[PDB]
């Protein structure tokens, strides 16, 4: 009897062969077929059904025989048909019938004789102490591995993510998150699985999550959030003494650090909105990432920190202790060498500090606006970097360190509702850095180099906030400021600011940006005031701004803006106190302008009949 | 008032 034949009397007596000793023999049998063989000589018509017939085995076989039996012999036969059950999850031959492999685990009775409760059985963590099943196990592992990371066809992954869903799955793999688990047991495959049942179900992140618990409660300890940061803790605690050069020859090591990212990653994707963040804030989180990224390991930090970056903009931030987590980031962003945790340090400095004063109190002793100089003094010109994604990624960069900035500048500039603040000699020389002339340069470039880039409108806007803020402080040196002449363009900062504004109109039409657009415009002529009046510059900006046509038209749509409106009112009539001749030239609509005199708002209306005396009578 | 970013 040659393999072939073997095999089919095998598959043709399975059913009518009730002996567990021939039972395993025809496993074997049919499992060495396979592997020889490869299903070649099998007429492609028939294959269906043949493959029906081998699933059909490998779920009986799994089955419990009710004659007791030691382990020994469940493993053995368990792990052949297994083995035949992998190979049908990637051999070519067969991805064309991978639907009968993901069929097998719609349940039929929603009870423990089920093929999906048979397998998540396999993969329960009291098996991984067993001598023998432990293989199995890890056999069961890489079949979801396969299918996860195999099956193409969406309506199927979709399927099989629906067939997966039942408590006694969630709850086994959940068992390896257990505090008092090493977490060298936890096989990678149960984070591909969760992150597969997660994939957009909201409501299963927060039965995760919150184990139908109140959100304002602390997360339960029987949900992710707190056995996630057990788990990124307890691999720390492994880890934290372990010197990694010896990585490449260290798999326990590797496998550790590998362990902690992918918590990273799955606290990302369970992380969801306000709620989720806060409860793992509460929990300690934002803590326990910055103590695991002490370990030096770039994944590890690239990974961290864009999970801080995440649930930076959380109000429960206000409440955690940041007098040391704070300092540490700072170094952090201080030193490390790439963009990517540069760009995650600063992104999460800027929402931190963001209505909060003692945390912009810890942030200044600690330097924070002097490192933002620093940051934004290291990259060259936005015009010569050539690479797109890096480009975007500077822009993003300087962005968020400006917006910090902004977030600081408040604190000092005198608000009617009496809360004058002073700044100390400290707060001062940093803040006073940023009209020295060589950051000057860099952020009138800026605002007038001409590339596609996606963050660049959100970029310009934030200059123009910047300059607004930082003039409008009271101990910032103003008299420099507009002697500043760039070596590209040799303009000024108004030739700059015309030029962003300028370019604003050339921008494509769309509702997605429109906001911001929008926002730049009404911060130019904010800023063109603002020059006016704090560099005594009336004049100047008036005769530098040539390049801007009638303000006026700015109007001309649903303008509701009740300060926008006197803004460009008071910017016209200054304008044409020094350049008269510009009413002859500008085209306006007139009416417009009358309706204004009678307005509501007597600002407004004083404004409009002031700059309606500027033009011709026609 | 400050101003905040979500990155989600």
């Amino acid at each position: 009897m040659n393999i072939t034949q073997a095999a089919e009397q095998a598959i043709r007596l399975w059913f009518n062969t009730p002996d567990p000793m021939q039972r395993l023999h025809m496993a074997k049998t049919i499992r060495t077929w396979i592997r020889q063989d490869k299903f070649a000589q099998v007429d492609q018509a028939n294959m269906p059904n043949c493959v029906q017939q081998i699933l059909n085995i490998i779920y009986d076989g799994l089955k419990p025989q009710p004659v007791q039996l030691p382990i020994s012999y469940y493993a053995q036969l368990w792990y052949n048909l297994l083995d035949i059950l992998r190979r049908f999850t990637f051999l070519p031959i067969i991805s064309p019938y991978i639907h009968q492999v993901v069929q097998m685990f719609c349940p039929r009775e929603n009870g423990p004789q089920d093929f999906r409760e048979l397998i998540c059985n396999l993969i329960s963590l009291n098996w991984q102490k067993d001598p023998h099943m432990k293989h199995c196990a890890n056999q069961v592992f890489q079949i979801f591995n396969c299918i996860i990371m195999g099956v193409k066809n969406e309506k199927l992954r979709t399927e099989f993510a629906q067939h997966l869903k039942f408590e006694k799955l969630v709850g086994t793999l959940s068992e390896y998150f257990n505090p008092q688990v090493h977490p060298g047991m936890i096989n990678p495959a149960i984070f591909i699985i969760f992150r597969f049942i997660i994939s957009k179900d909201t409501r299963l992140k927060d039965y995760f999550i919150w184990n139908n618990n109140p959100h304002d409660q602390p997360p339960p300890p029987t949900g992710l959030i707190i056995k996630l940061n057990a788990v990124m803790i307890g691999s720390y605690r492994l880890i934290a003494g372990q010197n990694p050069e010896t990585l490449p020859q260290n798999p326990e090591l590797a496998h550790l650090i590998q362990v902690i990212i992918r918590t990273f990653d799955l606290l990302g994707l369970l992380l969801h909105d306000s709620d989720a963040i806060d409860g793992f804030v509460r929990s300690d989180g934002v803590g326990a990432i910055t103590t695991v990224v002490q370990y030096p390991n770039n994944d590890l930090i690239r990974a961290g920190c864009k999970l801080l970056l995440q649930v930076s903009d959380a109000k429960a931030l206000a409440k955690t202790p940041l007098e040391n987590i704070l300092p540490f980031l700072l170094r952090l962003i201080e030193i490390h060498p790439d963009d990517e945790v540069i760009y995650s340090g600063t992104g999460f400095l800027s929402n931190v500090v963001a209505h909060k004063q003692h945390v912009k109190d810890i942030a200044i002793r600690s330097n924070a606006i002097f490192l933002l100089h620093t940051i934004i003094s290291k990259y060259p010109r936005l015009d010569e970097l050539t690479d797109a994604p890096k480009r975007n990624r500077v822009c993003e960069i300087i962005c968020n360190c400006l917006r910090t900035l902004n977030n600081f500048l408040m604190m000092w500039i005198p608000t009617p509702n009496g809360e004058t603040k002073t700044a100390g000699p400290n707060e001062k020389q940093q803040v006073c850095k940023f009209i020295e002339i060589d950051i000057l340069k860099k952020l009138m470039s800026c605002l007038s180099c001409e590339m596609d880039t996606p963050g660049l409108l959100e970029l310009r806007s934030t200059i123009l906030r910047s300059f607004i803020l930082l003039l409008r402080t009271p101990f910032v040196p103003k008299d420099g400021v507009l002697n500043v002449i760039d070596e590209n363009r040799k303009e000024n900062l108004i030739g700059h600011i015309c030029a962003a504004y300028s370019w604003v109109f050339r921008q494509p039409n769309n509702t997605r940006t429109q906001s911001t657009k929008q926002q730049l415009v009404e911060r130019t002529i904010s800023l063109l005031l603002v020059l006016m009046e704090q560099c005594g510059a009336e004049k100047e900006v008036a005769q530098y701004s040539y390049s801007i046509d009638c303000p006026l038209n700015l109007l001309n749509g649903n303008q509701v803006k009740p300060t926008f409106i006197h803004n460009v009112l008071v910017v016209c009539d200054k304008i044409l106190e020094h350049c008269p001749t510009r009413a002859d030239i500008w085209t306006i609509d007139r009416p417009m302008l009358e309706g204004l005199t009678n307005h509501r708002n007597s600002d407004i209306a004083k404004a409009a009949n002031s700059l309606l005396s500027r033009f011709p009578e026609n | 008032g400050d101003e905040v970013k979500v990155f989600r």
